[PDB]
């Protein structure tokens, strides 16, 4: 049951749509609720997409990640497992590794990930102190303007 | 003029290098020793002296 | 573009080091450099005896 | 483990067996703390940590901003979740605060009423912990990279200080005498450590890629110079007999003091017979470090021995005498500067450049 999942994720991300097309996202929701190892398979798909060089694709992958984060708990544990790399790939904190083009999609990625991280700090911060560490590090060490 | 300045944090002489990214209107001053970094807006009239200045000012303001 | 991850970014080159570097130069590399070893060796350009 | 308890009850195994086996099992199960937190007060990276040797309750932390924070590690609250609160603080408003980064802080052994802190402001300050005022200051002509008091000396109270000068200073707490120096290094002395076994044995590691053991009572220089090859590449001693192929920026005697762990900038850690400096050829693989200053790493105690080395933004846990890599403690966001091991409960406290002190507890 991995073929259809890789497919559906590929049409979701490669399309470059401004907003998630709803019914196939609902199919992803159902089939990700189906099994836990296959939810984590979707997580690896997202991680592999997020490294790839396009800001729109990075945006689609991050928005899927946010959907699963607000929707799944084992997903929250799994992503906080490597929140450091997640921040390196989303926020582009590291100077050596810059976010890939276009500039508009990269800016939208920055805004969306800042606000999603704010929401995650408010909602799941106490249950995941490593999320609190990441939020604090972003807010002081990187001086990310959360008011922007 | 001087382009390498003493770091306010580690007091190592000429250990601070200044990078003027004019395309983004931002100056980045970094100490090679203690790895302290600071970013300030810059204009076309700005110089490493004014980035080094904004860094000292930010330090003194934050230390109040 | 230092050979190793960290060796030294900038060093002060003392005359003593230059003397050894020049003394290692071969009698053929000196001739290629236009310095006949019989009459002038590169290390002789460093003042050791005044 | 019920086998362990049964063997202890029936006398089959000495309680030593259960104690050290369970200590080792706890260290292996080291993980990011589920219910513990450490108060954040340093504005800059934490360069050093030190839990007091007696009662293991209080922890000192020196930050890159020059402040020194004194934490209480005990869970005096009734909840399972607690934050290690900060008892005291040499903050920016203290009259005697260090002007630059504090690079080493150490509790006075044999008593918690005094501690010491050395900074890149060229000062080794001795603080009364009760009044929180500088009892003494020792100024140096060049920045201090590390310092260490003997954890064993009931007789002497010397502080060995390694600065960017090529000389190891010995500052006597008794009759304030900082004149004593040891000659034989050639570049900055990035680490110094007294032997826990022998009272007057001091190991010093310097940027000249050499580690020297000194009997400070002696008048004839270093006792031993550590050599990678032990004699395979033998030369008249002017530049050979190097401990590493880079700067040796960290020292740590093992718990018994019979071996010495040296970490250098050649991405290598080595284990040395502390009695004749012979390399034991324990591998350890590649230990990533590029720190231009001293690297603080510690060893475990009271277990069936581990070494916790900062490895990038992680803590690499190795078995000292086999070199087998246990694990990576992965919770820091920037390079880890120091890790200090609480031996009572097999806990770890790591300070890094991200202005965080993270506590690792057995799961
Ligand atoms: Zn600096």
């Amino acid at each position: 049951m991995d073929q259809k999942l890789s497919k559906l994720v590929e049409e979701l991300t490669t399309s470059g749509e401004p907003r998630l097309n709803p019914e196939k996202m609902k199919e992803l929701k159902k089939i990700c609720k189906s099994s836990e190892e296959q939810l984590s398979r979707a997580y690896r798909l997202l991680i592999a997409q997020l490294t790839q060089e396009h800001a729109e694709i990075r945006l689609s992958a991050f928005q899927i990640v946010e959907e699963l984060f607000v929707r799944s708990h084992q997903f929250r544990m799994l992503v906080v497992s490597n929140f450091q790399e997640f921040l390196e790939l989303t926020l582009g904190t590291d100077p050596a590794q810059p976010l890939p083009p276009p500039r508009e999609a990269a800016q939208r990625l920055r805004q969306a990930t800042t606000r999603a991280v704010e929401g995650w700090n408010e909602k799941f911060g106490e249950a995941y102190k490593k999320l609190a560490l990441g939020y604090h590090f972003l807010r002081h060490n990187k001086k990310v303007d959360f008011q922007d | 003029l001087e382009t390498q300045f003493t770091c306010p944090f580690c007091n190592h002489e000429k250990s601070c290098d200044v990078k003027m990214d004019r395309a983004r209107n931002t100056g980045v001053i970094s100490c090679t020793v203690c790895l302290e970094e600071f970013q300030t807006p810059i204009t076309y009239l700005s110089e490493p002296v004014d980035v080094y200045s904004d860094w000292i000012d930010a330090c003194e303001a934050a230390n109040q | 573009h230092v050979n190793e991850d960290s060796q030294e970014k900038k060093i002060l080159l003392s005359p003593e080091r230059v003397h050894e570097i020049f003394k290692r130069i071969s009698d053929e590399e000196c001739f290629v450099l236009g310095m006949e070893p019989r009459y002038a060796r590169p290390e002789w350009m460093i003042v050791t005896v005044l | 483990m019920l086998g362990f308890l049964s063997a202890r009850q029936t006398g089959l195994e000495d309680p030593l067996r259960l104690r050290r086996a369970e200590s080792t099992r706890r260290v292996l199960g080291l993980e990011l703390n589920k219910d513990r937190d450490v108060e954040r007060i340093h504005g800059g990276g934490i360069n050093t940590l030190d839990i007091e040797p007696v009662e293991g309750r209080y922890m000192l932390s020196g930050g890159s901003d020059g402040v020194i924070v004194l934490y209480d590690l005990e869970n005096s609250s009734r909840q399972s979740y607690y934050t290690c609160k900060a008892v005291c603080s040499i903050g920016r408003d203290h009259p005697d605060v260090h002007r630059y980064s504090v690079e080493t802080v150490q509790w006075y052994p044999h008593d918690t009423g005094m501690f010491t802190s050395s900074s890149f402001d060229k000062t080794l300050k001795v603080w009364d912990t009760n009044t929180l005022q500088t009892a003494d200051v020792f100024n140096f002509e060049e920045t201090v990279y590390s310092h260490h008091m003997s954890p064993v000396s009931t007789k002497h109270c010397l502080v060995a200080v390694g600065t960017r000068g090529p000389k190891v200073q010995l500052c006597d707490l008794k009759s304030g005498s900082c004149s004593h120096i040891l000659q034989g290094h050639r570049q900055e002395i990035l680490a110094v450590s007294w032997s826990p076994r022998y009272d007057y044995i001091l190991a010093t590691a310097s940027a000249d890629s050499r580690v020297k053991l000194w009997d400070v009572r002696r008048a004839s220089g270093c006792l031993i110079t550590l050599d990678q090859h032990n004699g395979k590449k033998s030369q008249a001693v002017e530049s050979a007999n190097t401990a590493h192929n880079g700067k040796v920026n960290g020292l740590c005697f093992t718990s018994d003091g019979l071996h010495l762990l040296t970490v250098g900038t050649d991405n290598r850690m080595r284990l040395w017979n502390s009695s004749n400096g012979e390399n034991t050829l324990v591998n350890y693989g590649k230990v990533c470090n590029n720190s231009k200053k001293g690297l603080k790493f510690t060893v475990s105690c009271g277990c069936s021995e581990f070494v916790f080395v900062p490895y990038g933004s992680t803590i690499a846990v190795y078995t000292v005498y086999s070199g087998e890599q246990i694990t990576m403690l992965k919770g820091h966001y920037k390079t880890v500067d120091c890790c200090v091991f609480q031996s009572n409960f097999q806990e770890l406290y790591s300070g890094s450049r991200d202005c965080n002190i993270l506590a690792w507890v057995p799961s």
